[PDB]
């Protein structure tokens, strides 16, 4: 039974990734005067179908000057980071109930950059060396505040438990009290997930592909699903900690709907943001977080410090 | 026949349609016909809706698209992306340069015609071929995609 | 009569071409305002 | 006359509303707001995209397509081989050689037209006297070998015969503007 | 042991996905397909020689400031103390310097990138 469930979790959430791709690509070209796919399947529906089917079915590179081993490796741990990243998120109730479970997203999130770190200094070529050195600086601008921010908010929470956001929101999205924070938090997701206007690993546009810039086929194709997996999860993870769906202890699907149709806006918006903006320059993206974001989120810790102290409202422990 | 050769033709149907479904050109383009192929990603014709997607790394493409002229200087490049894609692999020779030199046949400095460097499946007459003569290339490329029958082929031998 | 492709008589009518950008938005007192009712009720 | 396009530089003093007003724009990304708004316009908006191959883009009687070689309505060649696009073709795609026909009649022997060398640029359909080689209204012609664009005269006579209908009426429509 | 279970499916499904894309498709080998890409011309030099680090000072900054964090995450344990005050003040002096350090980098010109 434990089995089924997780099939119950990754099946449908690598359907609503495949997905994903046909609707960014759809939304994409509505907001550029085209239509986007509508002719492989009913309105484009088989689309990303054809796709992972044509990639799987395609000769996948082995480069001469390729560090082999880590080559396969960092695909490998992209997709299986991304999908873990899941377990313990609940919905309203989890596969995995942690009690550090945010401290696990931050953990297992952390080690997703060594997918992109390795693959493209393993491919042993320049154009993929540099997507690898630009994650690195990535890491290195928004990591420095993210905790801080999810410090903050999790002050009103009392615990690293994902869980206990379900009954801290019972009255109240966790927006009202922290906007200012659910907006730096919600720029360090995009930047956090490689996205526009921070898509700097892969920009192709200046480094032809980046990290990825060597891989082909299959190999490929497990980034893609990666990045697409986390987006949603990045969105999902937004939409628990700060728009608390509707709890109710006798209709538990309702907290699902609900779960559902805010993390699917808040995914449309990430593709909405990826046509609008033009991309920034890497040591422009280290500035903002450090130089505008640090210093508010640093700020905002002190004062959800002293909140709950001069309003004596503490959160339980349990 | 059998029911194994229909098989085998049922799944030749089948990878054949996830490659004609599925085609990633090369960020490509050489002169003034990479200005109509803009135009045939440009909303009017929207070569996204066929599932026609650029990609700037040979490793992640599955078309070539010579959109204009290829000189002596510029062969060897063109020679060597081509050589870095993946296969399957198709080619489309577009516009006058591309198909066999053009208005500069009789240079110094041109090769006479891509199919001179690489192989070529479809070629696209025109100087250049408008956006919707490339479209019923691409789409042409795509039938003759649906007529492969590697793995009938292959079951025969 | 010679018939060639003219202006209508009187000309075309005037053509935009400068810069037209509207002017919208809350001033910056009324956000400031929104803003930090929404905290202090969520604080509440 | 001259205009500055970013010369807005008469500074002047700042109020505690003009500050708030800056404050409110770069706190709460006032500008990059707008940018959504008019992606989100577009997003309503009905495409420009037509449904290719079932609709077509907008041509003229002018489009300068596939060539052919044209007839009188009798059905007599209009070539009369005097080579006058073979001299001003600026590709030199075009190939000619002619005898005195069976009859006496000054025809063709070659007219061969490389359409990988000719850069379709209609100066062969100027240079014509009687309206003999044109550049037909179609476009769809793409070939899967590099041979099947070496036309010669068996070729070009089929495509007079293929498109003369619409070749007819789309001189009829424009050969008072030449 | 749940965690441990799906956590190896993870891992089973990828491996998987990677040993279909490498022993499905056809293959076909041959030197000039996997040399190093760089737009169509070889590579002038290795990969592997070094490449400079124009914000080495901002990462090992970065350091030092992930162990600053590492010493804010007990707070949610450390607020339920009957020592409100105390807590309260070594909170916010820990903040505190931790801001200056940052204010100090920051007018040093640590923060701007090498050229
Ligand atoms: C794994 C995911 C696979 C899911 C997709 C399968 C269906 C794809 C074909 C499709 O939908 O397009 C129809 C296509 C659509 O037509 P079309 O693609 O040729 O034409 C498109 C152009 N316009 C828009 C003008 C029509 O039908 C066909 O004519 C092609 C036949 C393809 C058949 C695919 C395989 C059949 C199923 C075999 C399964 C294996 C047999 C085992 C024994
Ligand atoms: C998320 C997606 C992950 C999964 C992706 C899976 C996608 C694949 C979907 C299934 C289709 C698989 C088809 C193989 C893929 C294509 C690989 C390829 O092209 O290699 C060509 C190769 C080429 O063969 P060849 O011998 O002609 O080539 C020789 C050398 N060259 C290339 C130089 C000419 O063909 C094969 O090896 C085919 C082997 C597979 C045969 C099909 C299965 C056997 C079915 C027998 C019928 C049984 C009947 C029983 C009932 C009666
Ligand atoms: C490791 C096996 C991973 C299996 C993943 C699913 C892919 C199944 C189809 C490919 C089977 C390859 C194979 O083992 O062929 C026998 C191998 C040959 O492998 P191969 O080199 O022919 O693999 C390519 C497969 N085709 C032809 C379809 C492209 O022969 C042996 O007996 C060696 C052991
Ligand atoms: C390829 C590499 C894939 C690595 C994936 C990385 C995932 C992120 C890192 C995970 C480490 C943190 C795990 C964790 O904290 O779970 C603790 C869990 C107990 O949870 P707890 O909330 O303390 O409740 C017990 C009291 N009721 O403890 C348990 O339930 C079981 C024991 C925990 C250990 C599980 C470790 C993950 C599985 C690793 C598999 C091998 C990977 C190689
Ligand atoms: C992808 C799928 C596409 C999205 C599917 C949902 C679309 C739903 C469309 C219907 C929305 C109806 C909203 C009312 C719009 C008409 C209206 O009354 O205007 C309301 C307001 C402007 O009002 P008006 O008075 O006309 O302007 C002057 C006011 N100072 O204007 C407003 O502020 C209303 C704002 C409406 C926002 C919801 C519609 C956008 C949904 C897409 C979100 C982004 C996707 C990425
Ligand atoms: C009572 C106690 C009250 C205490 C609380 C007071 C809180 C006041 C509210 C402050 C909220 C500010 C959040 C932080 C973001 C920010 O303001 O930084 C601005 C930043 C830099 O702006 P810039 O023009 O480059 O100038 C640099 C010097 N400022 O520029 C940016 O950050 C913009 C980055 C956006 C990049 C595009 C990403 C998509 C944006 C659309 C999101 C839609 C959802
Ligand atoms: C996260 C949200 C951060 C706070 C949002 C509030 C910002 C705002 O009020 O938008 C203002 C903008 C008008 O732009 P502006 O002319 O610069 O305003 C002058 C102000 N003194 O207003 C507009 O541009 C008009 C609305 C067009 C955009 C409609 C879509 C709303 C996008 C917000 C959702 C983000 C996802
Ligand atoms: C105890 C020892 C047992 C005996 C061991 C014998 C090992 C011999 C292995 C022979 C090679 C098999 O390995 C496989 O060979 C094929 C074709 O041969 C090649 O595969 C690929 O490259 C060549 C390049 O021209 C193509 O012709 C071929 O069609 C393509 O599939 C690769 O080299 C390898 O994928
Ligand atoms: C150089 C670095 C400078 C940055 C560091 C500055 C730190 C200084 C902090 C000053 C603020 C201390 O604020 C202090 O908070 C405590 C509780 O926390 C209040 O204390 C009050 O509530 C507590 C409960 O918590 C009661 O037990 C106590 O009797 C009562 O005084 C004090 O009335 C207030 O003065
Ligand atoms: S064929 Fe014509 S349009 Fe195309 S590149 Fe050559 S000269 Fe330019
Ligand atoms: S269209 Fe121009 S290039 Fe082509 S055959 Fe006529 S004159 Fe020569
Ligand atoms: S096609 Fe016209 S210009 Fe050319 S040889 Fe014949 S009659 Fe002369």
């Amino acid at each position: 039974m434990f089995f089924i469930n997780i099939l119950t979790l990754l099946v449908p959430i690598l359907i609503a990734m495949a997905f994903l791709t046909l609707v960014e690509r759809k939304i994409l070209g509505y907001m550029q005067l085209r239509k986007g796919p509508n002719i492989v399947g009913p309105y484009g529906i088989l689309q990303p179908f054809a796709d992972a089917m044509k990639l799987f079915m395609k000769e996948p590179m082995r480069p001469l000057t390729t560090s082999m081993s880590l080559f396969i490796i960092a695909p490998t741990l992209s997709l299986t980071l991304a999908l873990s990243l899941w377990v313990p998120l609940p919905m309203p109730h989890p596969l995995i109930n942690l009690n550090l479970g945010i401290l696990f997203i931050l953990a297992t999130s952390s080690l997703s950059v060594y997918s992109i770190l390795w693959s493209g200094w393993a491919s042993n070529s320049k154009y993929s060396l540099f997507g690898a050195l630009r994650a690195v600086a990535q890491t290195i601008s928004y990591e420095v505040t993210m905790a801080i921010i999810l410090l903050s908010v999790l002050l009103m929470n009392g615990s690293y438990s994902l869980q206990t956001l379900i009954t801290t929101q019972e009255h109240m999205w966790l927006l009202l009290p922290a906007w200012p924070m659910a907006m730096m938090w919600f720029i360090s997701t995009l930047a956090e997930t490689n996205r526009a206007p921070f898509d700097l690993t892969e920009g192709e546009s200046e480094l032809v592909s980046g990290f990825n810039v060597e891989y082909a086929a299959g190999p490929f194709a497990l980034f893609f699903m990666a990045e697409y997996t986390n987006i949603i999860l990045m969105n999902a993870l937004t939409t628990i900690i700060f728009l608390g769906p509707l709890y109710y202890i006798n209709l538990p699907e309702l907290y699902s709907t609900n779960f559902m149709m805010e993390a699917l806006l808040l995914s449309s918006t990430f593709l909405w943001i990826r046509a609008s903006y033009p991309r920034f320059r890497y040591d422009q993206l280290m500035h903002l977080l450090w130089k505008n974001f640090l210093p508010l989120t640093l700020a905002l810790c002190m004062w959800h410090i002293s909140l709950p102290i001069f309003t004596a409202g503490v959160p339980p422990y349990m | 026949r059998s029911r194994a050769e229909y098989v085998v033709t049922k799944l030749d149907d089948l990878i054949n349609w996830a490659r004609r479904s599925s085609l990633w050109p090369m960020t490509f383009g050489l002169a003034c016909c990479a200005v109509e192929m803009m135009h045939m990603a440009a909303p009017r014709y929207d070569m996204d809706r066929f599932g026609v997607v650029f990609r700037a790394s040979p490793r992640q493409a599955d078309v070539m698209i010579v959109a204009g002229t290829l000189t002596n200087k510029m062969a060897p490049a063109l020679r060597k992306v081509y050589d870095q894609m993946p296969e399957p692999r198709y080619v489309v020779s577009m516009g006058s340069c591309a198909n066999g030199g053009g208005y500069y046949h009789y240079s110094y400095s041109v090769v006479r015609g891509c199919d001179r460097i690489v192989p070529v499946d479809i070629y696209v007459p025109g100087c250049p071929p408008t956006a919707e003569a490339l479209l019923y290339g691409i789409l042409q490329l795509q039938r003759k995609i649906k007529r492969e029958q590697k793995l009938k082929i292959w079951y025969r031998r | 009569k010679v018939k060639q492709d003219m202006p209508p008589p009187g000309g075309y009518g005037p053509i935009d071409y400068k810069r037209n950008l509207p002017r919208r938005g809350l001033s910056g007192y009324s956000m400031f305002a929104v803003g930090i009712g929404a905290l202090i009720f969520g604080y509440w | 006359t001259y205009k500055y396009v970013n010369k807005k530089e008469q500074e002047s003093e700042v109020d505690m509303k003009s500050a708030t007003d800056n404050a409110a724009r770069i706190l709460m990304w006032t500008e990059l707001i707008r940018g959504l708004g008019m992606t989100l316009s577009y997003l309503f908006r009905e495409p420009a995209t037509i449904n290719y191959p079932f609709e077509k883009g907008p041509l003229s009687p002018r489009f300068r397509g596939e060539h052919a070689l044209r007839r009188y309505p009798s059905g007599e060649e209009r070539c009369i081989a005097c080579k006058l696009c073979e001299a001003i073709c600026p590709a030199q795609a075009i190939t000619i050689e002619a005898e005195p026909r069976a009859d006496g009649s000054r025809r063709t022997t070659r007219y061969d037209i490389d359409m990988t060398k000719c850069i379709y640029c209609g100066f062969c359909q100027e240079a014509c006297p009687v309206d003999a080689i044109v550049e037909g209204p179609n476009f769809e012609f793409s070939t899967e070998t590099h041979e099947e664009l070496l036309y010669n005269k068996e070729k070009l006579l089929n495509n007079g015969d293929k498109w003369e209908a619409e070749i007819a009426a789309n001189i009829q429509a424009d050969y008072l503007y030449r | 042991m749940n965690l441990y279970t799906v956590i190896f499916i993870n891992i089973l499904l990828s491996l998987t996905l990677i040993l279909v894309a490498f022993w499905l498709p056809q293959m076909n080998l041959y030197s000039e397909k996997a040399n190093p890409y760089e737009c169509g011309f070889d590579p002038t030099s290795s990969a592997r020689l070094p490449f400079s680090m124009k914000f080495f000072l901002v990462a090992i900054t970065f350091l030092l400031f992930d162990l600053e964090i590492a010493l804010l995450l007990p707070l949610p344990w450390a607020i339920q103390t009957i020592k409100t005050s105390t807590m309260m003040i070594m909170a916010f002096i820990l903040v505190t310097i931790l801001s200056l350090g940052l204010a100090y980098e920051w007018t040093q010109k640590g923060l701007e990138w090498t050229e």
